[PDB]
DNA sequence: CGGCAGTCGCCGTCTACCTCTCCAAGAGCAGC
RNA sequence: CUUCGGCAGGAGAGGUA
DNA sequence: GCTGCTCTTCTTTGCCACGGCGACTGCCG
């Protein structure tokens, strides 16, 4: 109940463009690994063969509002360089569809 | 080219007597600390021995002058003091660098600011922060986009 | 790998290795066929002096541009030229284009040349992203005569300050200064900023600090990097006066 | 075969091997034997043609002695090195933290020329570290390995260039020595032969010839067949060796005393003396065979002659004029060609013996100066050999080399393969080699002369790619330092059995055939035209009339880690590289069963590694336990072997040895008697065999993720033991010594329940995070503080051992120490989410899910699968050897029998016998380049024995019908099923997770510390600042850069505001800015912060009521009651 | 440049030993680029920023 | 000290008078720290009289060891009774011959 | 006087993370 | 209301994405 | 004449990429 509706910032190196940092809503899981949505692996350029990511915690009210409004992962779908979508099905989902 | 300097020194109120020095400042002791090794010998601090060389050759020159030695000895001492001060400000600019233990050039005042490992590019444009962690990532095909 | 070199060249604004001459006038071409020198002299139409386009060894070809008729062909003797044309074959000089044709033509040239390299590999970037860089690349002028404007001849100062000083002197005075557009790189334009903090934190700290100390410079603290360093809100986004 | 008790592993190979793989540790031991001067080295060097056997230290001593003074009335000489016995065994040296070494003695004689008295006595020269039986050194208790260095040989190197103008071809030379200055002839734009002597100037060369002595008449008679030389002679302007000599003398050093005595001195002390120019014996041998000078005759002397200085320029002129053959008065005909600085005929190997001999030489050269100086200070009739020798520089140089050096490295001990691969490794870096940014792109590439000498696949993939390599299987090293490889001689079209070892220089003169040539069982090639390798690395077809050598086998060009990948020829180069490198990160498991399908290299790679116990003499075993084995020999002598149980490795793994013999078995010399960490019955085993289904599954194996079964956790299939060591010491303090007891000032008695009388934990106790291991108290400022050994954060295990060393009890402790305690803690780690798994073909991935047994796909009989892999990562990476291994693994596990009632099927014509019938759980062997072709695999897949019932689960295509464990409906299409070999990698998620809220801070800058060992923060670099500026978030960036990092006053305020539930206060100023301002002031720069109307702000702290009204260490520390 | 000798076999049949040796030149150039020529792009990005 | 009040940043050459105005004393002995007592020497690179006290509200002698005696200068050692954090903002100087 | 071209010296060369070891010595000068 | 008393620099080597 | 403390660092052999830009400096014409 103290982690409810408190966003966190996730980041992977190298941060080549603006969508290398995104804000999510955390949930508690069993284990010692972070679970990441399949559709956000194109902006981060992440694969599951040994990668690691960093976690940051906003504190003040302005920081929380910025993380929840400006940097949320559900608001950034299009690429800021051409406008083409980034959170779209690929690999297995394309084969299924 | 010459006026680019002469006009610079003419327009402002500064005087050209700032390139020849008569006193040298010393940094606060907390910015050049000394660290103990295994509770034994000290690990040196680079900056603290350049000042030592400066003070040594300054008290030598002062005593030689106060006693009244010939001109050649005081000229040699003044040359050595100038070289020591130059090594303090920027080590390796002219001549061979002043080395320490293991044949390693010492770190000067001017090396605290330049390069990828300098102050500007390592402690002012990027820092380490609290409330931060790290781990390995896996895939969960059950979460929503947020 | 190949692509990047050229991009860097273009942005830095360096003189192309395999350069090509650009036609300066418009008239009848005169290819004085030699051995290692395909000299083209081209006397003007109306009249004037002449350009000694020589020292072009047979290590490059000739333009197969659409010949002056509608149909294409190569270059020879007895040709009609127009102001701006690659006489030889290769990469033209942005500085020469700026001097001859103008700023609009140099912007067109730079944007097209940069876009081709990225577009050959299957990468799509909107043109508006390179317009800001090209705009940043040409914002200064060169002073030929000074008079009452106390500007060092041959120096490079900003356009806005140039116009302000010229208007200030033309009032209660009679000697406007004369200027000429110039083209800058992305490094030498970065090292020529007003603040010394940003320039010192970019590159060549010792030289910048020496020049600033000699010249007794002052920093106004109105940038992103300075506000990041000293600990204020950057003047962009939610930190501007209208939203705060 | 060739091993007395090896297991039976049938092979698919079709060729025969004429040669046996050599000893894999000879490269390390032979060099040390040469250096020491062992009898074994003398025997080995006497079996071959050698003029005189000279060792490695006596050569240094002979090059050093005699030492004479300026007068010439006294001399000192050395001879006869001797070694005493080792001070302590290896085990005690590792236990008590000391070096494994033996004393060195030499005899020196003092010569008095005037009178004639003789003084000779043996002198001590320090302790010399000795190599163990496995090729490693033990320095201060730690295992170390000295690697070999790849350097460029001294000699002459003619090179050609190009132009950016006129386009004339310019040539030059380069007489690179070993210790001295460099010469540098060259041609230029016009005909101007210049000599940049000592890296400076550009004088003509005729000046040199004249100065030396060549009179004009002779110089113009001999060096006058090219207009280059005669035109350079014309414009010389130099006439008279006097004028010339003086010109160069003045040139070299400007403004100097122009005495002709010191001029001739310089000249004959620069390139002709005997203590300032030292072409070695390899450089001299390489110079006297490029130009064609004095051949054969002993390589005595080591200084540049004038004949070869003339020859250099003659060769250069000829080269420039095009003439591609010359011969100098006195020699043989030598091709006029250019050189390749990357050829393996120009790069030599600096093995361990040479590497340590260089340091001994440096130390002796330093000591020679003191020896020479001491002759002008003492008095004759009182000078004694024991009074001129100072042995401090030698021991200092030895200790400085063996520690703190770039070539003696901390040993890799993940498993036997990693240790065996750490040696047999060639390094291009070091003191005298290349750099990591200076090195370009031509030295980190594969050369055609690497064939059979260096493996083209095994190399790092970071910034060290191409600069580190591995020795090939069959290669050895010349006495000079060049790598050799064996070839099989074919003469008159019949392939003999005589083996010849050839270097690159000799190899590039003949035509070498291929190992897979069609021999007609009598030496005759079946096909006239054969494939050969020519000089320039080109491959062409020639008739079988001029072929003179043949490869000894395939796999000759691969290393020992690469030769353990089945179906190598079906994988691309990058995947094979990654698999070969990933095989050395596997952790030792508790069971370690052997692979079902493998190569023939796992047997000999375990015996030579040294992690198994091998019987030394034949005999009968008398008694066997879990701690020792006793073997009774045939002559009545008894020998007992001890086993290491639960010993910690360098990387934290567990090393165990288990007997594999009974109480009445008979053993032979060489038979394996006990197992090792990753060994099963004598063979290397790094993983387990798992049943594999290749299909997508609900997105849980998306992007290289892996789905695992729950049976692999219930039955401890992938489990590993990991040990950790903790130490503490009691040191003397000014206010009184410290002591170890359970007298912790005023603390609860429920936390001191596991500690014994002396104050150390008890064996068998379970420890958590924040528990006392050793209780210690130090006098503060009965002064009793508390400083005890607590268990670091995140750790937990079982105390398994304790070792105590005490000053009083005769112990060679350090200086100012009174007691040292070491505690060992062990844990049993199971497999879980986030752990890394891999195969041998470049597969890698992280465990995504662990599934229950009842909801995994199962076969028709009810057998669940073990692991599911995705099909989207196979075709685009071009590693299809995994599917072939899967098919062959299923065939081997199930068993087979080919029906040959009517003859033999056409596809089984080339199959050997004993491969037509197999039993379940068979073991087979597919060599690296000669193995099972796809036709035989397709044939074997269709003749497979049924299961317990009469059913065939996998059809002819290698596919099976599966059921779904969650719904129950069968899958609509068949799926590929089989058996695969999976390894567990040492990248575990228990050692990677970290988090911090507040902790220690640095001292100059007040930012959080860095690292996981201490609570450290994550760097928020420049690129993240760019991202946050592009987002538009100005408050998040300000809070990140000031409050969380440097605002020393706002940190505690933020903490108290969060704790009490109020609003977060405004930030202040950082400290890095103030530190920068202080430094800028200290550089004699006047920096000041102004206001709206001048009035420089002071920037001086501020009287604060910073009283702690909470009292609860914000984080820099912990919490005690 | 291009080697006038091609490789006629696929990865399904399996390359020969010389065919496999002359194929390792293209895997070094492609792993020595990631580690060495990323500086040329990150220096340009820093200057552009 | 509010950072929002900063207006400018000026740099220039510093003369001898500026250097002697920043300083609090002159160093004249190359010694730094005694190896036995672990205390800084007098008139050295770590001197207490010119750079500041090493412990809070403490003197070099031992006469003053309480907060209420702050400000005053000891009559024997001559060090100032103040905070120990003042040692990272005080400078010295060397007078060349 | 007046160009002038080779030459040399100083600038720059991607981001984030983990594990291990090693860190002057020699000689002179005390106060007993 | 709790008296004194208790810390963190460089160099080299090898790895992961 | 003891051993702990204290102070100090120059002949003598070591020395080891590549592109761009600008000052400069003998040097020829
Ligand atoms: N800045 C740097 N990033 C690196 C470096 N080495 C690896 N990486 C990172 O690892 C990533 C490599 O990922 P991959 O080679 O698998 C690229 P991709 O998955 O699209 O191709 P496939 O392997 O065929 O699936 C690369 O993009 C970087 O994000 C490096 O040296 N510098
Ligand atoms: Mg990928
Ligand atoms: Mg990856
Ligand atoms: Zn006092």
């Amino acid at each position: 109940e103290v982690i409810a509706e408190h966003p966190v910032l996730l980041n992977r190196a190298p941060t080549l463009h603006r969508l290398g940092i995104q804000a999510f809503e955390p949930m508690l899981v069993e284990g010692k690994a972070i679970q990441l949505h399949p559709l956000v692996c194109e902006a981060f350029n992440a694969d599951f063969d040994g990668d690691q990511m960093a976690v940051h915690l906003p504190l003040s009210a302005e920081a929380q509002a910025e993380a929840r409004i400006l940097m949320l992962s559900s608001n950034n779908i299009l690429s800021p360089a051409s406008g083409r979508p980034l959170a779209m099905p690929r690999l297995d989902m394309v084969t299924g569809l | 080219k010459r006026l680019k300097v002469v006009a610079a020194f003419q327009q402002s109120g500064n005087s050209p007597m700032g390139m020849v020095l008569d006193a040298v400042p010393v940094i606060p002791p907390e910015l050049r600390p000394m660290v103990q090794l295994d509770g034994g010998r000290f690990a040196t601090s680079d900056l603290n021995d350049l000042y030592r060389r400066v003070i040594n050759r300054n008290n030598r020159l002062k005593r030689l002058i106060d006693l009244g030695a010939p001109e050649i000895i005081v000229n040699n001492e003044k040359r050595m003091l100038q070289e020591s001060v130059d090594a303090l400000f920027d080590n390796g600019r002219r001549g061979r660098p002043v080395t320490g233990p293991g044949n390693r050039p010492l770190k000067s005042l001017s090396d605290l600011l330049k390069g990828k490992q300098g102050r500007f590019r390592q402690n002012l444009l990027g820092k380490r922060v609290d409330y931060s962690g790290r781990s390995v990532i896996v895939v969960g095909p059950q979460l929503k986009l947020h | 790998t190949g692509g990047l070199p050229r991009v860097q060249e273009l942005f830095e604004a360096r003189v192309p290795r395999g350069k090509a001459p650009i036609a300066d006038v418009t008239g009848r071409v005169r290819l004085e066929d030699g051995e290692r020198f395909y000299k083209i002299t081209i006397v003007p139409d109306d009249g004037g002096e002449e350009v000694v386009y020589d020292k072009i060894s047979k290590r490059q070809r000739l333009r197969v541009f659409k010949h002056e008729d509608g149909s294409e062909r190569v270059l020879s003797d007895g040709d009609h030229v127009e102001v701006g044309q690659q006489l030889m074959e290769g990469s033209a000089d942005p500085h020469e284009v700026l001097r001859v044709q103008g700023p609009r033509e140099v912007q067109i040239h730079l944007v097209r040349e940069v876009q081709e390299v990225y577009r050959a590999q299957g990468v799509s970037i909107h043109d508006k992203h390179i317009e800001v860089i090209v705009r940043q690349m040409l914002r200064r002028v060169t002073i030929i005569d000074s008079g009452s404007t106390e500007f060092l001849p041959g120096s490079l100062i900003d356009r806005a300050e140039f116009e302000a000083e010229n208007r200030r002197v033309v009032a209660e005075g009679g000697e406007p200064a004369a200027g000429r557009p110039v083209l800058m790189g992305i490094t030498k334009a970065s090292l020529a900023t007003d603040s010394w903090l940003s320039a010192a934190s970019f590159q060549e700290t010792t030289r910048v600090l020496t020049d600033a100390a000699i010249n007794c410079r002052s920093d106004k603290l109105n940038g992103l990097k300075e506000n990041v360093i000293i600990g204020k809100l950057i003047p962009a986004g939610t930190g501007i006066n209208r939203y705060r | 075969n060739s091993v007395p008790g090896a297991p039976n592993r049938v092979s698919f190979a079709k060729l025969r091997e004429p040669l046996e793989v050599p000893g894999l540790l000879d490269v390390q031991t032979d060099s040390f034997e040469w250096l020491i001067g062992s009898p074994r080295w003398r025997e080995s060097a006497a079996e071959r043609g050698d003029v005189n056997p000279v060792g490695g230290l006596e050569e240094v001593l002979y090059e050093l002695s005699p030492i004479e003074d300026f007068s010439g009335s006294m001399s000192l000489s050395f001879s006869d090195p001797r070694f005493d016995d080792v001070k302590a065994p290896v085990d005690e040296c590792k236990d008590k933290d000391m070096t494994y070494a033996a004393p060195l003695f030499v005899t020196a004689e003092f010569i008095n020329n005037n009178t004639g008295e003789i003084k000779s006595q043996t002198v001590f020269m320090g302790d010399f570290p000795m190599m163990t039986e496995k090729g490693t050194f033990i320095i201060n208790g730690t295992e170390r390995v000295v690697v070999s260095q790849l350097v460029r040989s001294p000699g002459v190197y003619f090179d050609e260039t190009i132009d950016k103008s006129t386009d004339k071809t310019l040539h030059s030379v380069k007489v690179i020595p070993s210790r001295g200055a460099w010469l540098e002839f060259d041609v230029d734009k016009r005909d101007t032969v210049g000599v940049r002597i000592d890296r400076k100037r550009r004088q003509p060369v005729t000046v040199l010839l004249k100065a030396l002595g060549w009179t004009s008449e002779q110089i113009v008679e001999r060096f006058g067949f090219s207009e280059i030389m005669r035109s350079t002679l014309e414009k010389d302007n130099t006439v008279g060796t006097d004028e010339a000599l003086l010109d160069i003398y003045r040139k070299l050093r400007p403004g100097e005393p122009p005495t002709k005595e010191s001029a001739q001195t310089l000249l004959e002390n620069l390139f002709f003396k005997e203590k300032r120019y030292d072409l070695a014996r390899v450089g001299r041998y390489k110079v006297n065979k490029k130009l064609g000078l004095h051949v054969g005759e002993p390589i005595t002397s080591s200084t540049l002659t004038e004949e070869d200085v003339v020859a250099t320029i003659e060769y250069l002129v000829r080269l420039h004029e095009g003439q591609t053959t010359m011969t100098v008065p006195g020699g043989v005909e030598v091709p006029v060609e250019t050189d390749d600085i990357d050829h393996f005929g120009n790069r030599r190997l600096r093995t361990v013996g040479e590497l340590i001999q260089n340091q001994i030489r440096v130390g002796m050269s330093r000591m020679e100066r003191v020896v020479r100086e001491r002759m002008t200070t003492q008095d004759v009739e009182a000078i004694t050999p024991q009074t001129l020798i100072n042995i401090r520089p030698v021991v200092a140089a030895i200790k400085e080399f063996f520690g703190t050096s770039q070539l003696s490295q901390f040993m890799d001990q993940n498993n036997p393969l990693s240790g065996l691969t750490h040696k047999r490794r060639l390094s291009a870096l070091g003191p005298g080699g290349l750099s990591r940014e200076r090195a370009g792109l031509e030295v980190r590439d594969v050369h055609p002369s690497h064939y059979g000498r260096m493996c083209p696949i095994e190399t790092p993939e970071g910034p060290n790619i191409g600069l580190i390599g591995s020795l090939s299987v069959y290669a050895r090293v010349n006495p000079f330092g060049f790598i050799e490889t064996p070839y099989r001689k074919v003469v008159d079209g019949v392939v003999s059995d005589e083996i010849v070892y050839l270097t690159a220089d000799e190899e590039d003169r003949h035509v070498v055939a291929q190992a897979n040539s069609p021999i007609d069982a009598d030496g005759r090639f079946v096909e006239p035209r054969v494939l050969v390798r020519r000089k320039a690395g080109e491959v062409e077809y020639v008739p079988s009339s001029e072929v003179d050598y043949m490869d000894v086998s395939p796999r000759q060009m691969v290393s020992v880690a690469t030769a353990m990948i089945p179906f190598l020829e079906h994988d691309d180069a990058n995947r094979a590289l990654m698999g070969a490198n990933m095989q050395r990160q596997a952790v030792p498991l508790v069971r370690s069963e052997a692979p079902l399908v493998g190569t023939g290299m796992e047997l000999r790679a375990a015996i030579d590694a040294g992690d198994v116990v091998v019987a030394e003499e034949s005999g009968v075993i008398e008694e066997v336990s879990a701690d020792y084995i006793t073997v009774m020999h045939d002559n009545g002598t008894r020998r007992t072997y001890r086993m290491r149980k639960f010993a910690r490795s360098n990387h934290g793994t567990c090393a165990n040895q288990c007997p594999i013999v009974d109480a009445g078995d008979r053993v032979e010399a060489g038979q394996v008697i006990a197992d090792g960490p990753c060994t099963d019955d004598g063979e290397m085993a790094l993983g387990k065999n798992l049943l594999v289904a290749i299909m997508p599954w609900e997105g849980h194996n998306y992007e290289d993720a892996i789905i695992l079964s729950n049976r692999l956790v219930e039955e401890d299939v992938l489990t590993s033991i990991h040990i950790e060591e903790h130490e503490i010491d009691a040191r003397d303090t000014k206010l009184g010594a410290e002591e170890i007891t359970r007298d912790i000032p005023n603390i609860s008695d429920e936390v001191l329940a596991d500690l014994d009388e002396r104050g150390i934990v008890r064996i068998g106790a379970e420890v958590r995070d924040g528990d006392i291991l050793v209780g210690k108290v130090t006098p503060k400022g009965r002064e009793v503080r508390d400083t005890s050994l607590k268990v670091p954060h995140g750790e937990s295990g079982k105390v398994i051992g304790i070792r105590v060393f005490s000053r009083e009890d005769e112990d060679e402790l350090p200086a100012g120490v009174n007691e040292l305690v070491r505690v060992y803690v062990a844990q049993k780690r199971k497999i879980s989410d986030g752990d890394k798994l891999a195969g041998r073909h470049g597969n890698k991935g992280v465990i995504g899910k662990i599934l229950p047994v009842e909801d995994m796909p199962f076969l028709a009989d009810g057998t669940p699968v073990d692991i599911i892999l995705n099909t989207h990562g196979v075709p685009r990476r071009m590693n299809i050897g995994q599917i072939l291994e899967t098919h062959l693994g299923w065939c081997a596990h199930s068993g087979w029998k080919v029906d040959a009632a009517k003859g033999v099927p056409d596809w089984a014509a080339r199959l050997p016998d004993e491969l037509l019938e197999a039993q379940p759980n068979a073991i087979v062997s597919t060599p690296v380049f000669d193995g099972a072709q796809e036709a035989e695999l397709q044939g074997l897949l269709s003749c497979t024995l049924p299961n317990r019932d009469g059913d065939v689960l996998v059809d002819a295509d290698g596919k099976a019908m599966l059921f779904d464990g969650r719904s129950g409906e069968p899958f609509p299409y068949p799926v590929t099923v089989g058996y695969m070999y999976i390894m567990k990698l040492h990248h575990l998620v228990d050692d990677k997770i970290h988090a911090r809220s507040t902790g220690p801070y640095s001292m100059i800058t007040q930012q959080p510390l860095g690292g996981k060992a201490q609570f450290g923060g994550q760097r928020f670099g420049e690129m993240e600042c760019w991202a946050m500026q592009a987002y538009g978030a100005a408050y998040t960036l300000q809070e990140l850069l000031t409050i969380k990092s440097d605002d020393t006053v706002g940190r505690v305020k933020v903490y108290e505001a969060i704790v009490k539930g109020e609003n977060i206060p405004e930030p202040g100023i950082p400290e890095s800015f103030k530190v920068l301002l202080k430094e800028l002031q200290s550089l004699c720069l006047n920096v000041e912060v102004l206001s709206s109307d001048g009035a420089a702000i002071e920037l001086r702290e501020g009287e604060d009521e910073d009283l702690e009204r909470a009292a609860a260490n914000l984080g820099i520390n912990l919490s005690r009651n | 440049e291009f080697i006038p000798r091609p490789v006629k076999s696929s990865f399904r049949e399996g390359l020969t030993v010389l065919e496999y040796f002359i194929n390792t030149h293209g895997a070094r150039k492609g792993l020595a680029d990631t580690a060495l020529r990323t500086a040329d792009s990150g220096y340009l990005t820093r200057r552009l920023v | 000290l509010d950072v929002n009040f900063f207006d400018e940043l000026r740099i220039g050459l510093a003369t001898a008078e500026d250097i002697r105005q920043w300083s609090y004393g002159e160093v004249k002995k190359p010694e730094t720290i005694n190896y036995r007592t672990l205390k800084p020497e007098k008139d050295g690179l770590f001197c207490e009289k010119i750079f500041g006290p090493t412990r809070d509200w403490e003197c070099y002698c031992g006469k003053y060891k309480r907060v209420r005696f702050k400000g005053i200068i000891c009559e024997r050692c001559g060090v100032e009774v103040t905070r120990a954090k003042v040692r990272r903002e005080r400078m010295g100087h060397i007078e060349l011959a």
